[PDB]
RNA sequence: GCUCAUUAAAUCAGUUAUCGUUUAUUUGAUAGUCAUGGUAUAACUGUGGUAAU
RNA sequence: AUGGUAGGAUAGUGGCCUACCAUGGUUUCAACGGGUAACGGGGAAUAAGGGUUCGAUUCCGGAGAGGGAGCCUGAGAAACGG
């Protein structure tokens, strides 16, 4: 399918267009699955004989980590918010690496109450996140490759990195 | 065949999808394992049609006007599936570089095949393998060829509207966009007026013989929750009245008298209006299909009451219709492609000649 | 400005600044540790390993973004004529935001698991 | 056509050549799995209940379970090839009609029961 | 056919290819060349097979039954017949040399480490040139050093750090395979370190640091070099 | 394995670099967390169709 | 075309591909372009113990299995004994 043969494009000095050989198997390329948010379907690819890759195409749940307390809780996925490479992906709700999403705040909420003894801004954390706990939708980012591992794994926004993205969302 | 009531007292008949199970996708492994391990009387009751389990549903589904054909736009190892209703299997299975967002057939029975790729490009596709590939300035959502003017002109999320002629194979003097909402393209059959789906809910009527847009039509709502865009449009085969489908589920039904009033009719969910097709060919006419992401619905345009609510469990994104019949082609997000037929709409076609008999006698 | 791109720039961290030594007697500058540039392709504080050719030359053109051109002059010896020929080899290299480079700028680089289509060398020392 | 009749309760099986068109007409447009009384087909078949099971046509192409279309078509068959497939539904161009006895009636067949 | 096998060009067309194994294939000498061809123990190729299946030969403390089994530099090849022990050592002129050693010298071999890292669960490990990886070495043992190996177990009884002024054997390059005990270590572009060597006639010779194999101190080598 | 149509920093030759990678076989290291479960292919037994496999 | 960054794809590097961002690259030290009958050339490799420089061996480079195009297994093929 996709070929990565470096010959056809021009040289540094402008020499070009040899077609020394035809396209072969080791210079291969396969295709993106623009994964969405839905009932989780797992794809199968056989790569270089022994190994395999996980295309993702529909994702329901994924594992996100809360960075302040360092705990990890599996997250139900709702919607896509921001991505820097192309905003066509967000308006089609497509997951890639470094993609801003919205999540359910209630799995991180249930950890906060019975383990500590407090509610969520009706044990001190940031102000811009504590107002988002009442909204039920927390903002999170992706730090995995769904095109390779198939998982929706990532990190929730905190710190000055929170202030960078929320400036873009207004 | 299971018969399902849509609670409209109009019995809806379905096949080939979420309820039909093919226990022998591979007869070499499973059906040899079925003989000593089962009686297979339920599988003896299951009647598959045209022999495909086909993942990664499809971006679009098309049918030909002649030969009783189907196009299917697979995305697994992204591919194009062609079906013959005479032979009931794959005739032509080609794999594509990137996904075609919308497909357009040239005039009939896939003499050619025209794609609208995720890479900003059209692929020309013949009987032979992958005859020509193009490049487009912007990304693609929809495309329509017109037999008149020999032009296949495209546009999505662009500042200009891109006018390519297939005679002499060029593009020159392209049209422009008013504030870049061009999600959809639809053409009048009789008089050839262009339809457009805009973020500010405007339909742009560009006359190709005048090289210029005629008028704007705006949408207003009684509830009016959010700023909405019309995602897909349609023209009647008569060329009289207009179909407008917004993102909030509210069907807008317009008149080509250059006149603003409409009739409103919503789905219960209102997630989107996916595809709108006029039932002007089939008897008991003036009906029109309105489909959500999940809920599909056909209703009389002057009456506005539910004749059928066509609801598969897995969500879809596509409708395709065979004229004179109730043959409905939907791309449910699964391995089987749920197509389904309502006989109380109209008679079954000639390849479905026994397929009408199996359900009423049962 | 640090955060001028469309994505948030950060080190992967494989002070709020993580450092490492590229080795071979190339010292970590003040701009590396107490700086503001992220530069995942930088020899110090980044994700490249200097192994292979450590070469030197003269920087001749700097008008690109985050990269420069080394001109590598030398003399060829032709055995047939028993003469010399003056030569040069214009090599483009990635420069890091720790080294103050203009036309001139005697430079030292290191082979860095080729970065982009001609760049095999990243700037590690400028004199 | 011929009726390849099997009786699995005893396990025996026997074919009957049937040349009369009144006898075959009951089986027309019936499908594999359907319950068929041969008492209209024959007086010695009084009370019998038959299920259609399989068979072939006059060119060897078998009826496959529930495909459709009582003409012949070509299918992608099981590493998969394409051969010609005769449909699931009984037509007059069948050389045979193999079936199976479901409920037994009054009279008996010597070589069968 | 390569240089260092001492085969004639005669006696048959095809050269006996080496098997994959511990040593590099161009560095290897197969056992078919070792038995019937140089030591003249067998005559035909089939006669090598009868010796191996009866397990007469053992290489480096293992049974080692294979016709084209790759034997390389510094390999104790113990033959159970004759009570004689053989150690391969390269000859200056470009070729390999079969050498007699003692029973105590057949106990130990020397091995150049090629790469050292930290294994799983915090375990140091060194990787010899014969591919013998050993858990828990001395942290003094670092890159390009030799390792004395017990061969009853995989243990390390002696180790010699690379320092200038110690008796070095060369494994590779043009000037491959002499004494010369060190001049110093040069740095160059791309690495390409040229560890200089001055022989018994005190003449400078230049090969790569990759080719350097430390076979002893200034004065003493740890193994019985063949004298001639 | 045979046959048809001529490439100038390309091939090739050596050289690295693989801390940029994948590897069946080769070799060397390396794992404390019901006297017998449940399925399953056929061959075969006999009936046939098909100009034919 | 030169590069930046982000994503994708891949066994992996990577403008490989695409967004967005800068205007660069090689060059009288000859870039780039043209001619090559490139059966000419490679110590690739022994060779001829006086035939004066002879030999044989290996390497060319690419494509194909009626023509196009798409695919599947396998460490490896984009395999014509699918």
């Amino acid at each position: 399918g996709i070929s990565r043969d470096s010959r056809h494009k021009r040289s540094a000095t402008g020499a070009k267009r040899a077609q020394f050989r035809k396209k072969r198997k080791f210079e291969l390329g396969r295709q993106p699955a623009n994964t969405k948010i839905g009932a989780k379907r797992i794809h199968s690819v056989r790569t270089r004989g022994g190994n395999k890759k996980y295309r993702a195409l529909r994702i329901e749940t994924g594992n996100f980590s809360w960075a302040s307390e360092g705990i990890s809780k599996k997250t139900r996925i709702a919607g896509v918010v921001y991505h820097p490479s192309n905003n066509e992906l967000v308006r089609t709700n497509t997951l890639t690496k470094a993609a801003i999403v919205q999540i359910d705040a209630t799995p991180f909420r249930q950890w906060f109450e019975a383990h500590y003894g407090q509610t969520l801004g009706k044990a001190k954390i940031e102000s811009s996140v504590e107002s988002q706990f009442s909204a039920g939708r927390l903002y999170a980012c992706i730090s995995s490759r769904p095109g390779q591992s198939g998982r929706c794994d990532g990190y929730i926004l905190e710190g000055e990195e929170l202030a960078f993205y929320l400036r873009r969302l207004t | 065949v299971l018969k399902s009531t849509s609670a409209n007292d109009v019995s809806v008949y379905q096949v080939s999808g979420t309820n039909v199970s093919r226990s022998l996708p591979d007869w070499i492994a499973k059906k040899r394992k079925r003989q000593l391990k089962n009686d297979l009387e339920y599988q003896n009751r299951v009647e598959l049609i045209q022999d495909f389990e086909f993942s990664e549903a499809s971006n679009k589904i098309k049918v030909s006007r002649d030969g009783q054909y189907c196009m299917a736009t697979g995305t697994y190892k992204p591919q194009i599936h062609v079906y013959d209703f005479a032979n009931l299997s794959l005739k032509f299975d080609r794999h594509t570089d990137a996904e075609n967002v919308d497909f357009t057939i040239l005039s009939d029975d896939w003499t050619k095949s025209v794609h609208l790729q995720n890479d900003r490009s059209i692929q020309f596709q013949n009987k032979g393998g992958l005859h020509y590939t193009t490049r487009i300035p912007k990304f693609g959502r929809s495309l329509v060829y017109n037999k008149v003017n020999c032009d296949l002109y495209v546009g999505a999320s662009g500042n200009e509207l891109y006018r390519l002629n297939l005679e002499k194979g060029r593009f020159l003097n392209p049209f422009k966009l008013d504030t870049e909402g061009v999600n959809h393209v639809s053409i009048n059959e009789v008089n050839g007026l262009l339809a457009a789906g805009t973020e500010t809910n405007v339909v742009e009527f560009w006359d190709p013989r005048s090289r210029s847009r005629v008028s704007k039509l705006y949408l207003e709502n009684n509830i009016d929750n959010r700023p909405f865009q019309v995602t897909t449009t349609s023209f009647r085969n008569d060329g009289l009245t207009f179909a407008c489908g917004t993102s909030n589920g509210y069907s807008y039904i317009y008149d080509l008298r250059t006149s603003e009033p409409s009739i409103i009719k919503d789905q219960g969910y209102g997630f989107d209006i996916k595809k709108i097709i006029w039932l002007d060919n089939v008897g008991t006419e003036n009906k029109i299909v309105t489909c959500d992401k999940r809920i599909a619905k056909i209703w009389d345009r002057l009456d506005g009451k539910a004749y059928a609510s066509m609801e598969p469990s897995v969500d879809i994104n596509d409708i395709e219709h065979v004229p004179g019949t109730g043959m409905f082609f939907t791309a449910n997000e699964s391995i089987p492609m749920h197509t389904y037929y309502i006989p109380s709409l109209g008679p079954s076609p000639r390849w479905c000649s026994f397929l009408d008999s199996i359900t009423e006698e049962l | 400005t640090v955060q001028s791109e469309r994505a948030f720039q950060k080190q992967p961290h494989i002070t709020k600044r993580w450092y490492k030594n590229a080795g071979l007697g190339f010292k970590t500058p003040k701009t590396a540790i107490e700086g503001s540039y992220i530069d995942k392709k930088c020899p110090f504080t980044g994700l490249v390993s200097i192994r292979g050719k450590i070469l030197t030359g003269t920087v001749v053109s700097t008008k690109m973004h985050r990269t420069i051109v080394i001109r590598r002059a030398y003399l060829h010896y032709i055995p047939k004529y028993n003469r010399y020929e003056k030569r040069h080899k214009n090599v483009p290299v990635h420069v890091s935001p720790a080294f103050r480079v203009q036309v001139g700028d005697i430079v030292t680089v290191g082979q860095c698991r080729p970065i982009s289509k001609t760049v095999r060398f990243n700037v590690v020392k400028v004199s | 056509m011929k009726l390849n009749i099997s009786y699995p309760v005893n396990g025996s099986q026997k074919t009957f050549e049937i040349d009369d068109e009144h006898r075959i007409r009951v089986f027309f447009d019936k499908r594999i799995g359907q319950e068929v009384d041969g008492e209209a087909v024959g007086d010695e078949f009084k009370g019998y209940v038959f299920k259609i099971s399989g068979g072939n046509d006059k060119q060897g192409f078998p009826m496959k379970q529930g495909v459709l279309l009582p003409t012949r078509i070509k299918l992608l068959l099981t590493e998969r090839k394409r051969k010609s497939v005769r449909g699931a539904i009984v037509g007059p161009d069948l050389a045979v009609l193999a079936l199976v006895i479901v409920k037994k009636g009054e009279q008996e067949l010597e070589g069968l029961t | 056919a390569p240089h260092h096998w001492l085969l004639d060009k005669l006696s048959g067309c095809y050269a006996p290819r080496p098997s994959a194994g511990p040593h590099k294939l161009r560095e290897s000498l197969p056992l078919i060349v070792f038995l019937r061809n140089r030591l003249k123990y067998a005559l035909n190729g089939r006669e090598v097979k009868a010796i191996l299946m009866q397990r007469h030969v053992k290489v480096d403390g293992k049974v080692r039954t294979d016709t084209t089994y790759p034997a390389g530099f510094m390999d104790v090849i113990t033959l159970d017949a004759t009570n004689e022990n053989f150690r391969l050592v390269y000859d200056v002129k470009g070729r390999f040399a079969v050498h007699r050693i003692t029973d105590e010298e057949a106990s130990y071999k020397l091995g150049k480490v090629k790469k050292v890292q930290l294994g799983k669960k915090g375990v140091p490990y060194v990787v010899t040139h014969d591919g013998r990886t050993i858990r828990y070495p001395d942290p003094n043992i670092k890159v390009n050093d030799t390792v004395k190996i017990d061969l009853a177990s995989g243990k390390i009884t002696d180790f010699i750090k690379f320092d200038a002024g110690k008796l070095v054997y060369v494994t590779g390059g043009r000037n491959l395979g002499r004494i010369g005990t060190i001049v110093h270590k040069e740095r160059h572009d791309g690495g390409f370190d040229l560890v200089h060597i001055k022989d018994s006639l005190d003449n400078t010779f230049v090969t790569r640091l990759n080719n350097v194999f430390v076979i002893g101190e200034q004065g003493k080598p740890y193994i019985s070099l063949p004298k001639g």
